[PDB]
RNA sequence: CGAUGUCGGCUCGUCGCAUCCUGGGGCUGAAGAAGGUCCCAAGGGUUGGGCUGUUCGCCCAUUAAAGCGGCACGCGAGCUGGGUUCAGAACGUCGUGAGACAGUUCGGUCUCUAUCCGCCACGGGCGCAGGAGGCUUGAGGGGGGCUCUUCCUAGUACGAGAGGACCGGAAGGGACGCACCUCUGGUUUCCCAGCUGUCCCUCCAGGGGCAUAAGCUGGGUAGCCAUGUGCGGAAGGGAUAACCGCUGAAAGCAUCUAAGCGGGAAGCCCGCCCCAAGAUGAGGCCUCCCACGGCAGCCGGUAAGGACCCGGGAAGACCACCCGGUGGAUGGGCCGGGGGUGUAAGCGCCGCGAGGCGUUGAGCCGACCGGUCCCAAUCGUCCGAGGUCU
RNA sequence: GAAUGCCGGCAUGAGUAACGAUAAAGAGGGUGAGAAUCCCUCUCGCCGUAAGCCCAAGGGUUCCUACGCAAUGGUCGUCAG
């Protein structure tokens, strides 16, 4: 459940710290993004030298969400934060490493770069 | 078009090729027919159907003499299903197998008298910003001069629920004939304990 | 909605309500039979019923227990000595309410008797 | 008619006896089936069980595991046909039933407040010495 | 709110509808099985005491 | 870098 | 002018169509794709932000689209009160001055009680020629009506290439709607535990009040719920719009038309869901009682039935509705289970002690699922047909 | 017959709003024609830098006792300033 004026942490290597969402990327007005699905943030933090830079509008693809996500088989899986993967037009991920772990459902979504490179799917 | 009365018994879900599919148990037959509605007597085609067994100790005469034509015990309820006419003289479960489709008839939960909130999803007012007492008020109702009246079907408070509701198109989980009982996904209209009609759907 | 909620509120909050039903348990336990509005007393029956089952076990939990509402350690005494023992094969049912024909002149309040049963 | 014994009946083919009791505070390894993209799996989730909000067929069971730095929580269906094995690996005594306050504590400060349940890992011990 | 306020004196024909309502029902009495006075179904008899067949209180 | 920050 | 509250916002809509999108078309300087332009179409839809009191507008990010207008520039006995529009104050400017300015600036009392119409809900009465208990037909209303993406066809037709379809066929969404509580997530005013201060019971131990209308804190059943789950828009039939025809004169040719007949829209009718015989045009079917006594009328006693009263209820403001009333499981208790809390008190043992360990998943324990006549629905009363005329 | 006329009487709104701090009550026993409301007891709750006590102002018999309840008391009243 991210939705415009969320903080994000960007869970890879391109430089960002923190996004903030402002456009959930879904139809002509989804409420909230959970996994898998791609949103429009400004970049609130970065560090210095990096692919990205404080002020970008860049996209990225949710990760890993603190309201858990329900799956078909009866189970649910939470995180402790809200985390995204800056990405470009063609959905491939800006960094070279993503880190912690990922939630599944990225995979069936169509994000096969990032869940090889994240630690652990779950 | 077949149909049956039941009796909503509660939800639960089960398992089914690995994945978790919320079901509402339905307490179905036996339903016997006591009247056959025919296009020559009545201009229609139905079956009465009866269901749950009465104390015949509180079943008066003009009901009595009712069941007895039918050759029937005395039941509690007594409902029609249109445009049926089952070969047999008693209605079960098993006139449905897994996989079909079903539109399910009770009663919803009655909620008295609803707030136009509750009843029709309105925004209400602000809850600071000088609100004043109005919070969960309507607002407009209207104009002015023209037309100086309030429409017909106006959306307002008043009761919400305790009214006939179909939910359509719910598939059979399963079926247990041993037992009368019926599983179908999705939810229900009504409490449970409550008189139900399941009826083949008709969305194609 | 009220759906499936046990309890009367009698227009007292929490802690007056609880206070109401240990002063009539107390009165009851005391006097036998008592006079109230019939809504009160149908809803002793429970209460009662309670603290005269806890003390049929007469253990010392079971003393502790209904002193928490009674208070009162003679009055447990009587509970625990005189009254429980006569209801030692009488599974629940102890008190019983019967109404009675004349409201209250002011306020006209139908009235019921709650006893002890024998 | 009874209701509640018409649903434990339609719950009772799908009810399972074979997994091993514990408790919140008990740190847990849950093996589970998961598909990913072709084939099926078992993969692991080990961790400190939070809670069990019981409702005897419904009954389900929260775990809590830090995994690269990040908390993940994962809620089981105590009867799902997808738990192959539980394996204990540790009991743990709690005084609380919900344990959702070990989320603001350091690893340090979980450790010093659940500590080893050494009565139940005695009877454990006790046990397996099944012969 | 502006105060709103009666635009007609109602006539004494629409208040007397209006109370068409008002009527009292007379209280329902059963006679009592033991001393035959006309007493309230379901209460203890307030004239001799009696209620289920057997003495309950004193009058 | 918490956290929103200052800088 | 013995008062028609004046901008904007919010809330709630509803209508028009000169149509923003979606559906159907003709022409194109239409290869395809994507456009342009005109015609038909008002069923549905028509996003979230920054600035500003703003309407408007500009901008950011999206979108199928981010339509224009009426309804007292819709809507202050519905809310707001930022602007404007009293009294205070100041700036620029004008005036000798008092003062003044659709110039600016800071501040600045928006009235608990709805009689009538109207609207949302719910009853009472009478009627529907015997009196009743059931089950129904549906005249006529109302609700609903949205849409995108990806894949297959097929990198095919078209095209130098870039690019890239019609038709047909799958899958997955967004917003909205109805219902639901198994799951996820709330609440859960006393369901359990822990805690501080104080006063108290009874000194220890154990407890009770108060600290909020829960003292505080950690939890939390049923219920009510959404963030959660199911399902819906349709399909299909019919008649049409623009538009395209078949056959065809008048008018030897031609002409969709004058006779006749096709095709053709998210639109119209039906279909789906809900209300519905006060539909006074008051419908239909099944069943029950039965022709009573006394001078189309009256008074009585009754029949079938119903009401009263009572125990209650996911029904409910009252009313109504539904269930039950001893030939009974309706509520209350009690028992069993569920569920919550998380190992009571007491004792024993270890420690100088705070405590710890065992007894012990103990004790307590709302509503949920059941059982059990232990308590209470005692006993009764009053209404209620004899059926108009050709 | 009108002057938002004057004085008085009586209507309507209506058995409606309200009955004046959300500190809170319950039972038993008295009294009496009559009692939720007066007296007594027990239980409960509220104030306690007061919601307790003592002066001053202002008020002017409201103090105490007996006997009463038409009106006054926002209900009742056997009680009371
Ligand atoms: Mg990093
Ligand atoms: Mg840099
Ligand atoms: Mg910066
Ligand atoms: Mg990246
Ligand atoms: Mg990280
Ligand atoms: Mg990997
Ligand atoms: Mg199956
Ligand atoms: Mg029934
Ligand atoms: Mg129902
Ligand atoms: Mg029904
Ligand atoms: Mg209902
Ligand atoms: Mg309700
Ligand atoms: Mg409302
Ligand atoms: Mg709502
Ligand atoms: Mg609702
Ligand atoms: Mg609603
Ligand atoms: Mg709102
Ligand atoms: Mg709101
Ligand atoms: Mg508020
Ligand atoms: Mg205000
Ligand atoms: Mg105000
Ligand atoms: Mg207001
Ligand atoms: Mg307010
Ligand atoms: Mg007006
Ligand atoms: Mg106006
Ligand atoms: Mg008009
Ligand atoms: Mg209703
Ligand atoms: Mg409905
Ligand atoms: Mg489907
Ligand atoms: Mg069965
Ligand atoms: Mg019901
Ligand atoms: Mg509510
Ligand atoms: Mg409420
Ligand atoms: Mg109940
Ligand atoms: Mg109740
Ligand atoms: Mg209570
Ligand atoms: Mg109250
Ligand atoms: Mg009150
Ligand atoms: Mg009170
Ligand atoms: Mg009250
Ligand atoms: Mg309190
Ligand atoms: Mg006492
Ligand atoms: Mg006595
Ligand atoms: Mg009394
Ligand atoms: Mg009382
Ligand atoms: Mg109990
Ligand atoms: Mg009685
Ligand atoms: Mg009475
Ligand atoms: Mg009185
Ligand atoms: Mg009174
Ligand atoms: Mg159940
Ligand atoms: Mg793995
Ligand atoms: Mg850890
Ligand atoms: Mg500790
Ligand atoms: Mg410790
Ligand atoms: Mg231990
Ligand atoms: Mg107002
Ligand atoms: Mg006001
Ligand atoms: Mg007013
Ligand atoms: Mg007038
Ligand atoms: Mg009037
Ligand atoms: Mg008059
Ligand atoms: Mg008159
Ligand atoms: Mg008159
Ligand atoms: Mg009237
Ligand atoms: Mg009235
Ligand atoms: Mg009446
Ligand atoms: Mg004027
Ligand atoms: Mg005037
Ligand atoms: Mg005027
Ligand atoms: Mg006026
Ligand atoms: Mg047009
Ligand atoms: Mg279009
Ligand atoms: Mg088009
Ligand atoms: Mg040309
Ligand atoms: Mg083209
Ligand atoms: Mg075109
Ligand atoms: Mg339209
Ligand atoms: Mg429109
Ligand atoms: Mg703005
Ligand atoms: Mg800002
Ligand atoms: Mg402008
Ligand atoms: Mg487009
Ligand atoms: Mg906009
Ligand atoms: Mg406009
Ligand atoms: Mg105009
Ligand atoms: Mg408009
Ligand atoms: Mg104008
Ligand atoms: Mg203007
Ligand atoms: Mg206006
Ligand atoms: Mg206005
Ligand atoms: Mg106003
Ligand atoms: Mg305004
Ligand atoms: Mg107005
Ligand atoms: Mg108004
Ligand atoms: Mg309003
Ligand atoms: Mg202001
Ligand atoms: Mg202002
Ligand atoms: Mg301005
Ligand atoms: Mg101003
Ligand atoms: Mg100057
Ligand atoms: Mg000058
Ligand atoms: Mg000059
Ligand atoms: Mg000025
Ligand atoms: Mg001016
Ligand atoms: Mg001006
Ligand atoms: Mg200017
Ligand atoms: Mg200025
Ligand atoms: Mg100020
Ligand atoms: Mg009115
Ligand atoms: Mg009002
Ligand atoms: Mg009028
Ligand atoms: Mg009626
Ligand atoms: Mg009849
Ligand atoms: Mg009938
Ligand atoms: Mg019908
Ligand atoms: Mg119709
Ligand atoms: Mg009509
Ligand atoms: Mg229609
Ligand atoms: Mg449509
Ligand atoms: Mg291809
Ligand atoms: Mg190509
Ligand atoms: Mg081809
Ligand atoms: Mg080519
Ligand atoms: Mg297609
Ligand atoms: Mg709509
Ligand atoms: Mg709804
Ligand atoms: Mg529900
Ligand atoms: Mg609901
Ligand atoms: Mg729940
Ligand atoms: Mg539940
Ligand atoms: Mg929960
Ligand atoms: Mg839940
Ligand atoms: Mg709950
Ligand atoms: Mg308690
Ligand atoms: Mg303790
Ligand atoms: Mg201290
Ligand atoms: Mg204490
Ligand atoms: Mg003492
Ligand atoms: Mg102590
Ligand atoms: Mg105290
Ligand atoms: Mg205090
Ligand atoms: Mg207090
Ligand atoms: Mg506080
Ligand atoms: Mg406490
Ligand atoms: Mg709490
Ligand atoms: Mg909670
Ligand atoms: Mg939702
Ligand atoms: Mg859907
Ligand atoms: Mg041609
Ligand atoms: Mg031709
Ligand atoms: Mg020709
Ligand atoms: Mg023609
Ligand atoms: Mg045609
Ligand atoms: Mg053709
Ligand atoms: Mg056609
Ligand atoms: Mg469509
Ligand atoms: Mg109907
Ligand atoms: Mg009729
Ligand atoms: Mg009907
Ligand atoms: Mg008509
Ligand atoms: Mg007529
Ligand atoms: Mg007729
Ligand atoms: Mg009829
Ligand atoms: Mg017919
Ligand atoms: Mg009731
Ligand atoms: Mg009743
Ligand atoms: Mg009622
Ligand atoms: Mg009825
Ligand atoms: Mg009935
Ligand atoms: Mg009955
Ligand atoms: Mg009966
Ligand atoms: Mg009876
Ligand atoms: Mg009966
Ligand atoms: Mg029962
Ligand atoms: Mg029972
Ligand atoms: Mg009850
Ligand atoms: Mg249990
Ligand atoms: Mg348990
Ligand atoms: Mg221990
Ligand atoms: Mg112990
Ligand atoms: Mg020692
Ligand atoms: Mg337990
Ligand atoms: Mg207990
Ligand atoms: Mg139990
Ligand atoms: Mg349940
Ligand atoms: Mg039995
Ligand atoms: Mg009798
Ligand atoms: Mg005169
Ligand atoms: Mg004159
Ligand atoms: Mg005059
Ligand atoms: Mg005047
Ligand atoms: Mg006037
Ligand atoms: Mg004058
Ligand atoms: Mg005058
Ligand atoms: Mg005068
Ligand atoms: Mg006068
Ligand atoms: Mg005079
Ligand atoms: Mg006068
Ligand atoms: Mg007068
Ligand atoms: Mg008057
Ligand atoms: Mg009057
Ligand atoms: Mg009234
Ligand atoms: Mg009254
Ligand atoms: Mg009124
Ligand atoms: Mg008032
Ligand atoms: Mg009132
Ligand atoms: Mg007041
Ligand atoms: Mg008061
Ligand atoms: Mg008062
Ligand atoms: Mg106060
Ligand atoms: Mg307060
Ligand atoms: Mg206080
Ligand atoms: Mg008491
Ligand atoms: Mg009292
Ligand atoms: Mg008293
Ligand atoms: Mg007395
Ligand atoms: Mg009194
Ligand atoms: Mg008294
Ligand atoms: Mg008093
Ligand atoms: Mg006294
Ligand atoms: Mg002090
Ligand atoms: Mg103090
Ligand atoms: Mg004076
Ligand atoms: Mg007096
Ligand atoms: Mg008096
Ligand atoms: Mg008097
Ligand atoms: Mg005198
Ligand atoms: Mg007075
Ligand atoms: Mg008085
Ligand atoms: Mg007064
Ligand atoms: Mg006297
Ligand atoms: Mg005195
Ligand atoms: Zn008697």
């Amino acid at each position: 459940m991210i939705q415009p004026q969320t903080y994000l942490e960007v869970a890879d290597n391109t430089g960002a710290r923190k996004i903030m969402c402002i456009r959930v990327l879904k139809g002509s007005n989804a409420k909230y993004a959970t996994v898998g699905d791609v949103i429009v943030a400004s970049v609130k933090e970065a560090i210095p030298r990096g692919a990205v830079k404080e002020g970008d509008v860049v996209k990225a693809v949710v990760v890993r969400t603190k309201k858990e996500i329900k799956r078909p088989d009866g189970s649910a899986i939470r995180f402790d934060d809200n985390a995204a993967v800056i990405i470009n037009n063609q959905l491939e991920p800006r960094g070279t490493r993503v880190f912690g772990p990922v939630a599944r459902e990225l995979r069936e979504k169509g994000f096969m770069k990032i869940v090889s490179l994240a630690p652990e799917v779950l | 078009m077949k149909g049956i009365l039941g009796v909503k018994v509660g939800m639960t879900r089960i398992f089914r090729d690995d994945r978790a599919v919320p079901v509402t148990v339905i307490l179905a037959g036996p339903c016997p027919v006591v009247q056959r509605r025919t296009p020559e007597k009545d201009g229609y085609t139905a079956v009465q159907l009866g269901f749950l067994p009465q104390n015949p100790k509180r079943v008066n005469r003009p009901l009595k003499g009712h069941f007895a034509k039918a050759g029937v015990e005395p039941v509690r309820i007594l409902r029609e299903i249109r445009d049926f006419n089952p070969e047999g003289d008693t209605v079960t479960v098993e006139i449905f197998k897994p996989g079909e489709r079903v539109d399910v008839t009770g009663t919803s939960k009655g909620r008295g008298f609803a707030g136009v909130m509750k009843r029709w999803n309105f925004a209400g007012g602000p809850d600071s910003h000088g609100a004043h007492k109005i919070h969960r008020h309507p607002g407009s109702i209207g104009n002015r001069k023209t037309p100086g009246r309030v429409y017909k079907g106006k959306k307002m408070a008043g009761h919400y629920g305790a009214e006939r509701v179909t939910v359509m198109n719910l598939e059979v989980v399963d079926v247990i004939p041993e037992e009368n009982l019926l599983l179908v996904k999705g939810a229900v209209p009504g409490p449970n304990g409550g008189l139900v009609i399941v009826r083949e759907t008709k969305k194609a | 909605m009220r759906h499936l909620k046990s309890g009367r509120k009698l227009n007292r909050h929490s802690s007056h309500r609880l206070a109401l039903y240990r002063n009539q348990a107390k009165s009851l336990l005391t006097h036998g039979r008592i006079t109230t509005t019939v809504p009160k007393a149908k809803e002793l029956r429970g209460f009662v019923d309670h603290l005269i089952h806890l003390a049929k076990r007469g253990d010392l939990h079971a003393r502790r227990l209904v002193l928490r509402d009674l208070q009162d350690v003679k009055l447990v005494r009587k509970l625990f000595d005189e009254i429980a023992p006569r209801y030692r094969d009488r599974q629940g049912g102890y008190t019983r309410v019967l109404k009675l024909a004349e409201r209250r002149r002011g306020d006209g309040a139908p009235l019921a008797l709650v006893e002890l049963v024998e | 008619m009874n209701r509640g014994a018409l649903i434990k009946l339609v719950e009772s083919r799908y009810v399972r006896t074979d997994l091993p009791e514990f408790r919140p505070g008990d740190t847990v390894r849950v093996s589970y089936k998961v598909k990913e993209g072709n084939r099926t799996r078992i993969q692991d989730f080990e961790g400190i069980v939070i809670r069990i909000r019981r409702n005897g067929f419904n009954t389900t069971f929260t775990v809590r595991k830090v995994s690269y730095g990040v908390g993940v929580e994962r809620i089981f269906p105590l009867h799902s046909p997808l738990i192959q094995k539980i394996d204990i690996v540790q009991r743990g005594r709690a005084r609380r039933a919900k344990l959702y306050f070990i989320r603001n504590l350091s690893d340090r400060e979980i450790r010093r407040k659940l500590r080893a349940d050494r009565k139940r890992i005695d009877q454990d011990r006790a046990a397996e010495r099944a012969a | 709110a502006k105060h709103p306020v009666p635009k007609k004196k109602t006539s004494k024909a629409r208040r007397d509808a209006r109370r068409s309502h008002h009527a009292l029902t007379p209280p329902t009495l059963v006679p009592c099985p033991e001393c035959k006075a006309m007493k309230p179904p379901h209460t203890v008899c307030p004239e001799c005491g009696y209620y289920a067949g057997r003495k309950v209180l004193e009058v | 870098a918490g956290x929103p920050h200052k800088r």
